[PDB]
């Protein structure tokens, strides 16, 4: 329902990576699949992600967060890494199921 | 429909007959308008006795320079007047003179072949100029660096035997050889019981038999001293040779062990093993997805420029192994990887891997015999080596016998805990010593 | 999370490596009873029963 | 024995040729008129990357699936590109071939052309160009093509060095969607039934019914290029404008190249019946290699002489070869030499289609050009229908035309085009 | 007589190029390998010309004269 959407955006506010200007896909741990999906990114998305990570590192160095009018919000959190990551796990699963037999 | 076995048995049969001179006349027929007719002689570098070490090669040069009835280039003019192609080669065991022509000129070509094996006019001026030509192409073949490592591997693996010497021999023998020595070689080794007249393509077998009875009757048939030149088994030597020239950009290394020869069936199994490891060079367009583990490892780590596996067979002996060219900094790593692959085939070969190697060997055996020249080569070499033409259905039946257990048993028999023969040429100080290469040929975990 | 090795090839590898791993386990057991001088097995053997 | 070759022209312009011969392994090839003829100054080298893009991800199969599935059945995928057309050839054992066909289908119909894969592939095309230009004949022939034509055939087989790192996926997608259309393709199957090819063609060759983009119209300019590289040998190709394919003059020019000498017939031979080799061997006492070059396309042709000689004695070899062609251009020849030239030409043609690859390449080019089978006996009688005056007027058309010269090596004694 | 590569006898593999996307069972003869060649030197980013005012004077009018020195930069003037 819409209760689940409101509860997810409350959890989005409570987790706290929105306060550093980060996206959800920036917070993914850099495994091999994630690193390959970073390598398959276009250059503008790469530069945006690296600047967001560097700015979050600077803000956490100063133990500070952003002013509220440049926080990330639940609606405009675009999921840029999802199709690249989905294709990477589909290709790796295909290679694994080939090598199983 | 038609499955693989039905198409394999639909291939036409090779007809073999024997003349009164012992000449073995074999042919097979297709729908092709052309033909390939050749003479295969059982004469090579293995029959030479260290003082006539380039006699077969120098006759192989002078065979096309004129005969008794066709003096010089007029003979050459004759074959160009029919648009035919004339080729030859000389191995360590076999010599071949083959002609691609049209089928409609089957008689004349056989006549030409006749005097080429029995009426060659060896002239002194031709001897001088072909001595200079042979010196020129040994200088040319010194640049072909994989041929240099091939010769080095044969020398260091067959030390002390007549199978170490090259077909072209040393330079001093080229500088000093005389017409009497060539006459002795041709009187000793160009007799009719060792010759196979092979024909492939749109040629009638009875017509070729009539031509061989007309022309190639009474070639030699006589030893003239009752002295049969018999072949003797050659000792294999686990050894290393290191030609070091750091000015070269790339290094070639060939590693080998014994293989059983021509007339032992597990060669087929060994062929499957090579089909597992395969070949690669830098222009293959597969990427990081090649089926060979060594190829994928060498692509990912950027080790090789090329690698290539081989099985080489002579009379109850042979060389089985690999050969690679790479830069200096890669060499040691690849040796480790290469030996690991062999040990995997000795220990933990699977069934899909064996099936892939079997399909690769099926495609190699069938697609190699496309056209009359390789079919004629297979006919002549098979009558000289196996004593018969092995049909491709027999090859398919022997390939189907291969499963994983007998393959890793055979690979453990021929690779595991065996002393290799290593030849190298180039910047090869990262190529390890013989002790580490020998220690890499077994696993401490089995 | 060990579901990558559920196939016929890994079973083939397993039945290839049964006898070598079993023989290595036999080596380990014989070396352990040899080094420890364990009295359970060394009383079951003919020639080594000389010091007891 | 097989039955005769079977043809089908689908309504979207696709030609289908099939031969049922019950071969142990089958050969399937798709022939597309999408060579390097069809590029211009902005997308140079797109055909070189498209040549190496045969193992990338499509829809229906990934790169891993294509490579592992073709290598698992032991089959082979290759592609051969000439300056006018490309040919994608798969082969494999008969009981597998249908799955191989759909792989070729994907490679020829719907490439994905992702950006990261072509960014990986551009280094491979640099390495492939280096391997190809390791020998000197390829370099001098590509230079000769760049000098002889001003458009549409000066585009080389290999990508230029500035374009590497700059070919994007959009140029490949544009090239495929403008040149890989169904009215310019031929599907040829040796060792497969006609119904299988017709079923696969009706399944997934129904997307691009147009004739594509065409009409490049290569023009001739002439001139010379002189690559000084200081080698001990000097290579030199001197050509001129000659007739295209579709003419009896093309047969006359083939008879002319086999009359003057068109390569070796004897291992370590002297080329005695070659006229050019006879003239130069009467002249020069040093090793050489003179032959006749004839590249005939569908719109224009190049005919000339190709000489390899020593660095200092290059002028004598080149002038002797040119004067030999001048002497045979003035009627000074013998009919027995023309008959031997015809025999050489027909023997080379019958030996070309002797193997399965040459036969499939010949029938792919015939289906692309005319769409109908030319039997070998008709080719032989068309060779036999050439007079001596046709060869004389072909050599006269060579000698009176403005030449394109490409030279490579130590050119201190090599002449210029004003001194031939 | 089609197959434009086979029209030329010895110049069949020179007019054509045959890549192999999936290499088959039989290896080609003369596999071939690039030598480890050198690398060009690195240079700074140059001056682009995006207006008529910058392009003025760039057209050459005099023969090329080069100048080297022990402690002065190398120059070329046209």
């Amino acid at each position: 329902s819409k209760w689940l959407d409101g509860f997810r955006k409350w959890y989005y506010n409570a987790a706290g990576f929105n306060k550093l200007g980060l996206m959800r896909d920036d917070t993914l741990h850099e495994t091999e699949d994630v690193k390959e999906a970073i390598r398959r990114l276009p250059e503008d998305l790469y530069n945006d992600r690296m600047f967001r990570i560097k700015r979050a590192l600077d803000l956490t160095m100063r133990h500070q967060i952003l002013p509220k009018d440049q926080w990330t919000k639940y609606e405009e959190d675009k999921f840029y890494l999802e199709p690249y990551l989905k294709e990477v796990i589909r290709e790796r699963k295909e290679r694994e199921e080939w090598a199983k037999k | 429909t038609a499955t693989f076995a039905q198409a394999l048995q639909s291939v036409p049969e090779t007809q073999v007959s024997i003349l009164d001179n012992g000449l073995r006349v074999a042919s097979e027929q297709s729908s092709h308008a052309t033909c390939t007719v050749g003479v295969w002689i059982d004469a090579g570098s293995r029959y030479e006795t260290e003082k006539n070490n380039g006699a077969g090669y120098f006759l192989e040069h002078l065979a096309f320079k004129g005969t008794k009835n066709r003096p010089g280039n007029a003979l050459e003019k004759e074959v160009e007047s029919i648009g035919a192609h004339l080729n030859a080669y000389s191995t360590r065991e076999h010599t071949a003179y083959l002609i691609k022509a049209l089928s409609k000129d089957l008689p004349k070509v056989v006549e030409l072949l006749a005097d080429i094996v029995q009426n060659s006019s060896l002239e002194d001026s031709q001897i001088e100029k072909e001595r200079d030509v042979i010196l020129r192409e040994m200088q040319e073949n010194d640049a072909s660096m994989q041929n240099v490592v091939f010769d080095y591997l044969h020398a260091t693996a067959f030390q002390g035997t007549p199978l170490a010497q090259a077909v072209e021999g040393p330079s001093e023998n080229v500088r000093r050889l005389s017409r009497t020595d060539l006459t002795d070689y041709l009187n000793r080794h160009y007799k009719a019981p060792r010759m196979v007249l092979a024909a492939a393509g749109g040629v009638e077998h009875q017509q070729l038999l009539d031509l061989a009875q007309k022309h190639l009757s009474s070639v030699s048939r006589v030893y003239e001293e009752d002295a049969v030149p018999g072949l003797t088994p050659c000792r294999f030597t686990g050894s290393e040779i290191r030609h070091r020239d750091d000015a070269l950009p790339l290094a070639h290394v060939a590693i080998a062990v014994e293989g059983p020869g021509w007339a032992n069936p597990d060669n087929v199994t060994l062929q499957v093993a090579n089909a597992i490891i395969g070949h690669y060079d830098c222009t293959y367009g597969g990427g990081v997805h090649l089926s060979s583990p060594l190829a994928s490892v060498a692509v990912a780590n950027k080790l090789c420029q090329s690698f290539q596996t081989f099985n080489i067979s002579y009379s109850d002996t042979g060389l089985l192994g690999a050969h690679f060219v790479c830069d200096a900094m890669s060499i040691d790593d690849m040796v480790f990887f290469l030996q690991g692959q062999w040990m995997r085939l000795c220990t933990s070969a699977t069934e899909s891997e064996v099936t892939r190697g079997k399909n690769i060997l099926r495609n190699a055996l069938v697609s190699h015999l496309d056209g009359t020249t390789p079919v004629c080569e297979d006919i002549g070499r098979s009558l000289l080596t196996y004593g018969r033409r092995i049909p491709l259905a027999e090859w398919e039946s022997r390939i189907q016998e291969v499963d994983a257990q007998m393959l890793r048993d055979i690979c453990s028999k021929y690779f595991y805990d065996q002393c290799p023969a290593v030849a190298g040429y180039g910047p090869i100080e990262q190529l390890p010593d013989y002790n580490r290469i020998r220690s890499g040929m077994f696993w401490l975990r089995f | 999370m060990l579901s990558r090795f559920l196939g016929p090839r890994y079973r083939e590898l397993a039945r290839n490596w049964i006898p070598t791993a079993g023989m290595w386990g036999t080596v380990g057991a014989v070396g352990l009873v040899w080094a420890t001088d364990w009295r359970l097995i060394l009383d079951w053997v003919p020639y080594i029963n000389g010091k007891f | 024995q097989p039955q005769d070759l079977e043809f089908t022209k689908l309504p979207n312009g696709l030609v289908i040729a099939s031969l049922e011969n019950y071969a142990p392994l089958s050969r399937i090839g798709l022939f597309v008129k999408a060579g390097s003829r069809y590029e211009d100054s902005n997308n140079l080298g797109t055909s070189h990357l498209l040549r190496l893009a045969s193992s990338l991800t499509t829809k229906g199969a990934s790169s891993f699936k294509i490579t592992r599935g073709i290598e698992a059945v032991g089959g082979k995928l290759s592609v051969t590109a000439t300056r006018e057309n490309m040919a994608y050839t798969v082969e494999g054992i008969r009981s597998d071939i249908e799955i191989l066909m759909e792989f070729l289908l994907n490679v020829t119909t719907a490439p994905e052309f992702r950006r990261w894969e072509v960014a990986a592939l551009r280094s491979q095309l640099k390495i492939d160009k280096a391997v190809a230009f390791q020998n000197s004949q390829t370099r001098i022939i590509e230079n000769l093509h760049d000098v002889a034509y001003k458009n549409a055939l000066a585009n080389p087989l290999y990508c230029p060095d500035y374009r590497m790192g700059k070919i994007t996926s959009e140029e490949l997608h544009y090239f495929v969607q403008n040149h890989f259309t169904s009215a310019r393709m031929a599907l040829v199957g040796l060792g497969v039934s006609h119904s299988v090819l017709k079923q696969v063609a009706e399944q997934f060759l129904n997307m691009r019914g147009g004739l594509g983009l065409a009409g490049a119209k290569a023009k001739y300019r002439g001139g010379e290029i002189r690559e000084q590289n200081g080698d001990n040998l000097v290579h030199a190709a001197i050509v001129a404008e000659s007739a295209a394919i579709g003419n009896a003059e093309a047969n006359a020019f083939s008879v002319l190249q086999h009359l003057l000498g068109a390569g070796p017939h004897i291992k370590r031979g002297n080329n005695t019946t070659s006229l050019l080799s006879q003239s130069v061997a009467k002249g020069s006492h040093q090793p050489f290699d003179v032959s006749a070059f004839n590249a005939s396309y569908s719109d224009s042709g190049l005919f000339g002489i190709y000489t390899i000689s020593q660095a200092a004695a290059a002028g004598e070899v080149i002038n002797a070869a040119y004067n030999q062609v001048k002497a045979v251009a003035q009627g000074n020849l013998s009919s027995a030499d023309v008959q031997a030239a015809k025999n050489k030409l027909k023997a080379g043609y019958l030996m070309s289609v002797e193997t399965s690859e040459g036969f499939l390449s010949e029938i792919g080019s015939q289906a692309l050009a005319a769409g109908s089978y030319m039997p070998p006996s008709t080719v032989l009688q068309q060779i036999d229908s050439v007079a001596d005056a046709d060869v004389v007027k072909a050599a006269k058309k060579f000698v009176s035309g403005k030449k394109s010269m490409a030279a490579s090596g130590n050119l201190g004694h090599t002449p210029f085009l004003d001194e031939l | 007589m089609l197959s434009v590569a086979a029209r030329s006898g010895p110049f069949a593999p020179v007019l054509s190029a045959t890549s192999r996307g999936v290499a088959g069972a039989l290896r080609p003869l003369l596999q071939g390998a690039v030598p480890a060649a050198s690398e060009p030197p690195v240079l700074d980013v140059k001056r682009p010309f995006l207006c008529r005012e910058s392009l003025s004077g760039q057209a050459a009018a005099r023969p090329l004269v080069a100048t080297v020195g022990l402690n002065v930069p190398a120059s070329v003037r046209f």
